[PDB]
């Protein structure tokens, strides 16, 4: 009879059986990542085979209801997530090869080799080819390096992408959707909650407007790098033109990080870095992970359970065991929290521990909530909470109190300007790249871009938005959107644009609450209780509330604001006015090495 | 002249579940409650209506002992006036309870690599419980309007769920042993006291 009774009882059975099997899967992965043996990796298969198989029926056995006969808001959201079937609602025979094409694409990307002239010996991307990608300043070798990768792998994947788009586009029409691009846009959609409505169509509105106010910063940043890059390559960069696409410190040009040596303003005043001073007082791995608490304990955030200190790996194994050394924060569930990292004694490792510790605190705050609503508010919230912590752990005031810096240390403005440019090359020079990649990918999925104009349309927006040109044009043989990790394994990329605008909104309120005066780039939130208790409001809601409500409580604006990202770089913006007055602003798209 | 009978209720190789708990009647004995502070008065010793000190010399007609194993966060429901899965369907206490509730940690005994699947509790029941009563029932729950014919399936769930207990859990899902002592006073000679 009543839908409320059976719907409420079904989730009680699901919310408890899920915990038993979810914990089994997570621990099986932890054992494999610490013990790589043939027998141990075998045990993983069953752990993931009794969760993927288990989730299928509960998706079918929760679709036999109807949404409009539920009046509770909290209870209704748990059903909506569980009703998503994917391709399982379609026939098994027309969607059997859709899996086969997808995993085939990733196999080719993994197996890729770029040789060298005379074929003296072979090279591979990890780590050999990446090592010499932009470590040298040989233009002719740079040209070989770029087109070599584009020719080898970009040619093979072109047939295997049109079939990928066409076959899977109809899958979106099976789940009641317009285009596949809107399916990826459904993580920022909330309905039936007054004054807190967000639509898929709206996510194109704010992103276009939020980038409209970032261009003035990017406009002047391009001029500075172009002016100083002329010294290394004086024959191939005109005073007024777009940057070449193979002088950027990456195979794809995502992060402008490997350019500090060629673009350092002051070469007489070193940037602050303490690795030897830490290497003086017989510093060990445990001490690094203990001072991480004092940042969190002295801000009123909780301690960590004793299970953190015995079951977790906080150092290299030191034995014949083979493990993966990439840092990761794990949430095995049911009160078990662990951290895995190959810790060494360096300044860069000091800040990484602060980042990884921020993830654990977010998990420790919403464990009370149901299983299906135990995650961040949206895609880019987990990597925004854990990035502001490294911002208060690299300030030259916090380190002074920690005793790792001399009490008498003057803060010259040259170091401040030198420090700000390093951050701009990482978190400011990648925003147009992500927007351009996603805007093309949304349009190519919609169907507005025709068959013959795929790759021409790729470079039409490249000149206008980011401002790079290809040395040698290609017609229909090279797929540039095939050389990336995310694009070739069916992942999203808009999580990397929101988390960069979201962190600076969080940082501008946790500092104003803490009563800090001055510029924001020397802000320490340590010893503040009012600020440290405001963060415990968003962090405990999880996915119970819409992402609009979570942001409303912390900053005071229900939308995305870009002004905080322009107050973190305000001293930098003043400097570029004087150092770019005797130069040209903007870039011309018509200029190209065609002949 | 005789040792206290606090040797099987408080010291057992294996305990019982909560859906089918254990009751022991203790009477006609010289029992000293000072030993209760020597084994495990660790997590909680709360009681109401009887002072935990200077009232051990009073005489009562009967003493009741109940023992079971529940979760760490579920010990807050063993009290008059609380609600929850344990309090409303497994074990309910009267509004004017007379006795002390003792809880302590037992991780080293009720934890296994695969988990102790021998501990079970009842998840949903048709109606709430009356105080001081127990139910050991294996009958399907009719969540719908269709007869189940005694076989589970759609809208037909097994009413008892397990307690997976592993040593790597937190201090919230760790196994705990709770012994509830009930003091009764009635119209009869109070033989049991010390
Ligand atoms: C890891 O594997 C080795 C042998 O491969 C074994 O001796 C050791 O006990 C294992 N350690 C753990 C924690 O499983
Ligand atoms: C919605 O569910 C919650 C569950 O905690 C309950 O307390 C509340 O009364 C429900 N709302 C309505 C209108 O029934
Ligand atoms: C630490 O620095 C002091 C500075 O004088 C030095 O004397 C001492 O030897 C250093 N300790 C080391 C290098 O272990
Ligand atoms: C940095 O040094 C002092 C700071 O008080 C100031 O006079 C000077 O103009 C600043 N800028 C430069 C480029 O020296
Ligand atoms: C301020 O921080 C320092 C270093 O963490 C600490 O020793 C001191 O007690 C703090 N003061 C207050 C008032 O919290
Ligand atoms: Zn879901």
């Amino acid at each position: 009879s009543t839908t409320e009774e059976q719907a409420k009882t079904f989730l009680e059975k699901f919310n408890h059986e899920a915990e038993d099997l979810s914990y089994q899967s997570s621990l099986a992965s932890w054992n494999y990542n610490t013990n790589i043996t043939d027998e141990n990796v075998q045990k993983m298969n069953e752990a993931r085979a009794k969760w993927s198989a288990f989730y299928e029926e509960q998706s079918r056995m929760a679709k036999t209801y109807s949404l409009e006969e539920i009046q509770n808001l909290t209870l209704k959201r748990q059903l909506k997530a569980l009703q998503q079937s994917g391709t399982s609602v379609l026939s098994a025979e027309k969607s059997k090869r859709l899996n086969t094409i997808l995993n085939t694409m990733s196999t080719i990307y993994s197996t890729g080799k770029v040789l060298d002239p005379n074929t003296q010996e072979c090279l591979a991307l990890e780590p050999g080819l990446d090592d010499i990608m932009e470590n040298s300043r040989d233009y002719n070798r740079r040209l070989w390096a770029w087109e070599g990768w584009r020719a080898e792998v970009g040619k093979q994947l072109r047939p295997l992408y049109e079939e990928y788009v066409v076959l899977e586009n109809e899958m979106a029409r099976a789940n009641n959707y317009e285009d596949y691009g809107d399916y990826w846009r459904g993580d920022y959609e909330v309905t039936e909650a007054g004054d807190y409505d967000y639509s898929r169509d709206q996510l194109m509105k704010d992103v276009e407007n939020t980038f409209a106010e970032i261009k003035p910063l990017y406009e002047q940043l391009h001029a500075y790098v172009r002016a100083k890059l002329m010294d290394t390559y004086p024959s191939y960069i005109s005073p007024t033109g777009c940057l070449p696409a193979h002088l950027l410190g990456d195979m794809w040009g995502r992060f402008w990080t490997n350019l500090y040596s060629l673009t350092v303003p002051f070469k007489h005043k070193p940037s602050i870095d303490v690795t030897e001073k830490m290497k003086n007082q017989s510093w060990d791995a445990e001490r690094i992970f203990k001072e991480a608490e004092k940042f969190f304990v002295s801000i009123s955030l909780p301690h960590m359970t004793q299970g953190f200190w015995d079951n977790s790996m906080l150092t290299e194994p030191g034995d014949g065991r083979k493990v993966v050394c990439h840092p990761t924060a794990w949430d095995l569930g049911k009160g078990d929290f662990r951290i895995k990292m190959c810790t060494k004694v360096t300044m860069d490792d000091f800040l990484t521990a602060h980042h990884e510790m921020g993830h654990i605190q977010y998990d420790m705050a919403y464990a009370a909530q149901p299983y299906l609503l135990r995650d961040g508010a949206n895609e880019g919230f987990h990597e925004a909470v854990g990035e502001i912590m490294s911002l208060s752990a690299a300030t030259p005031h916090y380190l002074k109190a920690l005793g790792l810096l001399e009490p008498d240390f003057y803060e010259d403005n040259e170091t401040e300007i030198n420090f700000l440019l390093k951050q701009a090359l990482t978190i400011v020079g990648t925003l147009p790249f992500t927007y351009m990649l996603e805007k093309w990918r949304w349009m190519v999925f919609k169907g507005e871009i025709p068959k013959e104009q795929w790759m021409e349309k790729w470079w039409e927006m490249k000149r206008e938005i980011v401002g790079v040109v290809e040395p040698l044009p290609h017609d229909e043989t090279y797929c540039d959107p095939a050389c990336l990790f995310h694009v070739a394994e069916d992942y999203s990329f808009i999580r990397y644009y929101t988390r960069t605008i979201y962190q600076f909104q969080f940082h501008e309120a946790l500092c104003k609450t803490a009563n800090h005066e001055g510029a924001l780039f020397k802000c320490d939130i340590s010893n503040s209780t009012e600020a440290g208790q405001r963060l415990l409001q968003m962090l405990s809601l999880g996915k119970s509330e819409p992402w609009t409500l979570a942001l409303e409580s912390i900053v005071g604006i229900k939308t995305m604001d870009v002004k905080p990202l322009l107050n973190y770089f305000e001293p930098l913006f003043t400097w570029l006015k004087e150092q770019n007055r005797n130069s040209f602003v903007g870039w011309s798209t018509e200029w190209t090495p065609y002949s | 002249t005789n040792l206290c009978p606090f040797d099987e209720v408080f010291n057992a190789t294996r305990f019982a579940s909560v859906y089918a708990w254990n009751r022991k009647r203790i009477s006609n004995c010289v029992a000293d409650y000072s030993v209760l502070y020597n084994f495990a008065p660790f997590f909680a010793f709360k009681c109401y209506g009887v002072s935990p000190t200077k009232l051990n010399d009073l005489c009562f007609t009967n003493v009741y002992a109940d023992s079971f194993v529940i979760r760490g966060n579920e010990v807050s429901q063993i009290a008059p006036g609380q609600t929850g899965n344990i309090a409303d369907y497994n074990y309910k206490l009267p509004d004017d309870f007379t006795g002390c509730v003792i809880a302590w940690n037992s991780n080293k005994l009720d934890s296994k690599v695969g988990g102790n699947y021998n501990y079970r509790y009842r998840l949903f029941r048709k109606s709430n419980l009356k105080p001081f009563e127990r139910d050991i029932s294996t009958e399907i729950y009719q969540a719908g309007n269709k007869p189940c014919n005694g076989v589970a399936g759609v809208n037909c769930y097994f009413p008892l769920q397990s307690y997976g207990f592993r040593p790597t859990y937190g201090v919230g899902h760790q196994p705990y042993r709770v012994v509830v002592l009930s003091f009764e006073l009635l119209h009869a000679p109070a033989t049991v006291c010390g």
